[PDB]
């Protein structure tokens, strides 16, 4: 319901940032 | 993850990266981040030969990318029963986040449980370099009598080997040669038993059925030990 769409939109936001971070950390070698 | 964990990761990034804070500044809250497509779990026709299936499993594992963030997103208790680890493998598939060496082994098992003619078993390495010890693990596989490996590594030659090696020794010494090319000495090899194909199995992975000391054994005693272990995996 509307509670569950907030947890899918919070995990999508985190994933995007996690991969942006992974890119930055990968190019620190 | 929750907010505590989430803010742990960013403070840990703040320490390890040179300009730790500006990196969080630029990424957290950003409206124009690249949307990452969720990787499709590989499914196989019964006509597809198992080696082609393994290439697809390895591509999917790579697709998730190696986890460089310094915070591991999927804790792996090596003593959990298989049905617990397979629940966790299912969640890696649904969350679709970066992974490291141990997580790819669990994923490799989950994705190959549909291949009963394929034997799976963990292989872990302890290597030494410049005063430090290093631990790595891959998923050894046997198909139609030949050996290969699935895994995730920071180096291309320390993960995927197609099942072409005629003996287990050749597979492991290939890994030793790859370690030597980047100046790591192979100290110890730990080989587990075959993993059941039942994703609901209540049994543990036996991670340490054989432990071989490659220097205290010597070359030929190291190879005969790997061959007894291969024989012991044909129960």
């Amino acid at each position: 319901a509307k509670q569950k769409s907030a947890q899918q939109e919070l995990k999508q936001r985190q994933r995007a940032e996690i991969y942006a971070l992974n890119r930055v950390m990968t190019e620190l070698e | 993850m929750d907010e505590a964990t989430w803010e742990r990761m960013w403070k840990h990034v703040a320490k390890i990266h040179p300009d730790g804070e500006k990196v969080a500044q630029r990424i957290r809250g950003a409206t124009d981040l690249p949307k990452i497509p969720i990787p499709s779990v590989p499914t196989f026709q019964p006509s597809t030969p198992v080696p082609e299936r393994l290439e697809a499993v390895q591509r999917y594992i790579r697709e998730l990318q190696y986890n460089h963030t310094g915070t591991q997103f999927f804790e792996i208790k090596k003593s959990r029963p298989l049905t617990g680890l397979m629940d966790l493998a299912k969640e890696m598939t649904k969350e679709a986040l970066p992974i490291k060496c141990l997580e790819a082994v669990i994923l490799g098992i989950y994705l190959t449980n549909s291949m009963p003619t394929l034997e799976r078993f963990p292989i872990s390495f302890k290597t030494y370099f410049s005063g430090n010890y290093f631990r790595h693990i891959v998923l050894g596989v046997n198909f139609a009598g030949r050996y290969g490996a699935l895994g995730m590594s920071r180096r291309e030659d320390l993960m995927y080997k197609p099942p072409a090696f005629r003996t287990l020794s050749e597979l492991v010494l290939d890994f030793e040669a790859a370690y030597g090319r980047c100046w790591h000495v192979l100290k110890k090899v730990k080989l587990g038993q075959s993993v059941s194909h039942d994703p609901h199995s209540v049994e543990q992975i036996e991670w340490k059925h054989s432990v071989l000391d490659v220097e205290r054994l010597g070359r030929d005693d190291f190879r005969k030990e790997l061959e007894r272990h291969a024989r012991d995996m044909r129960l």
